[PDB]
């Protein structure tokens, strides 16, 4: 499919402190 | 006597400049905004800067709020506009700044110091080459303010510029002088020395590895120094040396005793040591002993400071974040093996009443989740409800941290009955998503995203309430959380797939996305996530998205057109035309990509009557890897959609992908590789000629260490299809690519891609049977990966594979070397 900067972006920018 | 020199201005501008300064100190604001601009406008002279520094150096009969202000405006005049700098005039700045630094007044010392530093870092270290030697000579101490001022100048110089220093390579003479001042009486000088040397340690330069043996031995002597800066630079030095070097017996006690220092900054500088340690492989067998003293200290820091609660903004890396991160990497080092150290603390703090501690407890639970996941499961059935009820807290920080920490156990929540855990979590989570506080909205959304990401199809029955609350939040949100809302809906459609296609769900979800679609213009950057959102939505709405396919498709093709045009213009004439932001191409292609993946052949009418293939062939040659990644993805989606229109362009496509097989661009390679796959299954025997260009690269790629498994899987499918359509040209490489092919092809589902891959390998093995024998084990391993094979494929495995077993004496001694379940699954299945 696609090593999406979409999926990786929306995965990274999920907020958290840990 | 001997020779001398000097410079002298006149009574001309000095009076006007002094009036402009005396009035540039005016308590009014309009006078500052007027005079400061007039002075930033009277720079058209080559002599003006010599006027300002003349006020700084020789005008000794004037108040310091005027002298230092003159030197500061000189700072801004050099740091700002320095291309039109008079060299001979700046010479006076160099000499006067260099020799008048030891002034007894601390203000003049500070302004002259920042003048020297800004002149160095903004004027570079090349054009003025006699600065550093004269500073190092002036460093041999005299009164106090002299060596301290030149020393600090060397601190900010060595902090800014560092690589460039590696003047006949002078650093060799720098270090011993620092060492001469390393055992100094005044603590400030030493704190400047340590920070000076701490810059050239991560760069592992060749000048220090000779003078380091006694350097660190002397560095330990500053263990009990009182000035917090000395401790800061020293602990900083130890943390940095921990990464590039492998007295560990007492340094752990000094650092752990120093982790509870009265200054949170120094405790942080000592706190990164646990991260740097836990990263290296040495922490496994050195850190384990004194831990019961370490863990509570970390938890003592993981509570919010008295300062931070009031600013709720916060900084970006504190003792709180560093403690949580240290606990993170430590949990990832120990897995389940740290339950005793903590569990009593958790059982305590998780049910406290003073919430400032309970928050810390919940955060600690969030910090050990990924690390100690397997050992934490048994305690969970009671843990989550307390967090569920904790979502109803009134204070904001505890509510948000409950959202995130609760979100971290998405697997166990979704791997248990729904009405028991997943339904209440979804309900209360959705109830707190609609909050009057911002961080609760953003963190609750960024928790819902993970909940869908791990829940997937379990969200079908509740999509009415899910979409109802999410669009209520759509019309009710602001802007910074709206990005994360697009994240949430995109992750939604990606998670629940086709089952979204109901007309009333479209009536909830699509009207607002169309409103945001219509109100925004093409040059608005906020289109970046929206299209992406729609992309995932375009994957889920499928044929229900038909009435709106024409305008969206058109607008995407237009966007691509415009961007490529601008690209050409910037390629032909930079000095007259603008450079575009290519982030508009990828996202557009992504949508187009998703569009095909939603509509398939239904996109036919659009792809013919739109000059889009040529646009793709223009995208696939750009410089940023992202547009090749997304463009090749679109090429795969379009190839599987319609090939009657792509066929001719195929001739000009395969060479491009022939050079786009590069692991250095992982994100691209996969997509590129995948493209060829979907081409072969469509090109049939016609795929024959283009093999020697792609194959010899692909096979070299598939036998590579430290390679992502997704690239090896898509490469595996590609090789499989190239074999199914071109077995005579791909087959001889079987000894060379058979190992990681089936070695890595064990972690896939059962549909059509793996089916055509194994058809390809079955034909390639039936055509060249000699290749796989010596490694046939692996093949049988891969054959244990099938659960629901089709009839003809089953026949392919059992018939020929039976031929190998029929030719009965040696297959026991050779068979009982792999586990029994797969043994009898193959023996009973084939």
């Amino acid at each position: 499919g696609k090593m999406d900067s979409r999926g990786e972006h929306r995965q990274d920018r999920r907020e958290r402190p840990y | 006597g001997s020779m001398e020199y000097e410079w002298k201005p006149d009574e001309q501008g000095l009076q006007q400049i002094l009036q402009l300064l005396k009035e540039s100190q005016s308590p009014d604001t309009t006078i500052q905004r007027t005079v400061q601009q007039k002075l930033e406008q009277l720079n058209q002279y080559p002599d003006f800067n010599n006027y300002l520094i003349f006020v700084l150096t020789k005008l000794k009969s004037e108040d310091e709020p005027t002298r230092s202000l003159s030197g500061l405006i000189l700072k801004n005049n050099v740091k700002a506009h320095f291309q039109n700098f008079p060299n001979g005039v700046t010479d006076f700045i160099k000499s006067e700044c260099l020799n008048n630094i030891g002034d007894s007044s601390p203000l003049i010392r500070a302004t002259v110091g920042i003048l020297i530093t800004t002149i160095a870092s903004k004027g570079e270290l090349q054009n003025w080459p006699d600065l550093l030697p004269k500073l190092c000579s002036l460093l041999d101490s005299e009164d106090y303010n002299t060596c301290e001022g030149a020393f600090g100048a060397l601190q900010k110089i060595c902090e800014d510029s560092a690589e460039i220093l590696d003047l006949d390579r002078p650093l060799n003479i720098m270090i011993p002088k620092f060492l001469q001042f390393f055992k100094h009486s005044s603590p400030k000088i030493r704190s400047h020395a340590v920070a000076c040397v701490n810059q050239f340690i991560i760069s592992r330069t060749q000048a220090l590895m000779l003078h380091i043996d006694s350097f660190i031995e002397n560095l330990f002597a500053l263990a009990g120094d009182e000035e917090p800066e000395v401790r800061k630079n020293v602990c900083r030095a130890l943390v940095m040396l921990l990464e590039v070097r492998m007295h560990m017996h007492n340094i752990v006690e000094y650092m752990l005793q120093r982790t509870q220092d009265q200054d949170e900054n120094v405790a942080l500088e000592a706190c990164e040591f646990w991260l740097t340690l836990a990263e290296q492989p040495i922490c496994k067998d050195v850190l384990v002993r004194h831990l019961p003293k370490l863990i509570p200290v970390l938890v003592n820091g993981m509570k919010y400071s008295d300062i931070d609660i009031i600013l709720l903004t916060i900084s970006d890396w504190n003792l709180r974040k560093c403690s949580a991160a240290a606990l993170d990497v430590l949990a990832n080092v120990y897995r389940d093996e740290l339950l005793p150290h903590i569990l009593p603390l958790l059982k305590e703090l998780l049910f406290h009443h003073e919430w400032v501690v309970k928050e810390s407890g919940i955060l600690v639970l969030g910090a050990i989740a990924e690390g100690c996941m397997q050992g934490m499961i048994p305690y969970l059935p009671e843990l989550i409800p307390h967090l569920i009820q904790c979502l109803s807290d009134k204070k904001a920080l505890v509510r948000s941290i409950t959202c995130w920490t609760l979100s971290r156990y998405a697997h166990w929540v979704v791997s248990q009955p729904p009405d028991t855990y997943l339904k209440p979590l979804m309900t209360e989570l959705l109830k707190r998503i609609l909050d009057s506080n911002k961080r609760v909205q953003e963190a609750a959304c960024s928790a819902f995203a993970t909940l869908e990401e791990e829940a997937c199809t379990e969200l079908v029955p509740y999509l009415a309430y899910i979409l109802d609350t999410l669009v209520f939040a759509f019309s009710k949100y602001q802007h910074k959380n709206l990005l994360i809302l697009y994240d949430a809906i995109g992750t939604l459609a990606d998670s629940v797939g086709h089952h979204l296609n109901k007309p009333e769900y479209i009536q909830m979800l699509m009207p607002p996305l169309i409103q945001k679609w219509n109100m925004l213009k093409d040059e608005d950057k906020d289109l970046f996530p929206l299209l992406e959102c729609l992309s995932s939505v375009a994957t889920a709405l499928q044929s229900g998205f038909l009435p709106y396919c024409e305008p969206v498709y058109q607008r995407c093709v237009n966007l691509v057109q415009k961007t490529l045009a601008q690209a050409m213009l910037n390629n032909a004439q930079p000095d007259q035309y603008e450079a575009p932001d290519k982030d508009f191409m990828i996202v557009a292609l992504d949508l187009l990509s998703g569009l095909a993946e939603g509509l398939g052949g239904n996109i036919e009418q659009l792809v013919a009557r739109s000059n889009i293939l040529t646009l793709m062939y223009q995208c696939m040659q750009d410089k940023m890897p992202e547009v090749r990644q997304s463009s090749f993805a679109l090429l795969g989606d379009l190839t599987k959609a319609c090939f009657q229109h792509v066929k001719p362009c195929i001739a000009d496509f395969m060479p491009i992908l022939g050079t786009n097989l590069n692991p250095e661009f992982i994100s691209v390679c996969n997509n590129a590789t995948w493209a060829i796959g979907e081409i072969s299954i469509q090109m049939g025997i016609e795929m024959q000629p283009y093999i020697p260009m792609v194959l010899h690269q692909l096979v070299e790629i598939i036998n590579r260490p430290n390679t992502p498994k997704t690239l090896l899987e898509n490469t595996a499918i590609t090789i499989g299809r190239l074999g199914y359509v071109c077995p005579q040209e791909v087959a001889p490489m079987l000894q060379q690519f058979i190992r990681p092919w089936c070695t890595s092809l064990r972690n896939i589902r059962d549909n059509e891609e793996k089916d055509s891959a194994f058809r390809g390998i079955c034909t390639m093995i039936s055509v060249n049977p000699s290749g796989v024998i010596q490694d046939f084990i692996f093949f049988c391993d891969a054959v244990a990966s099938w659960i629901n094979p089709k009839d003809d494929l089953r026949d392919m495995f059992c018939k020929i594979l039976h031929g190998f077993k029929n030719q009965d004496e040696n297959w026991r001694r050779f068979s009982d070397q792999f586990p029994l379940p797969l043994k009898e699954r193959l023996a009973a299945f084939y």
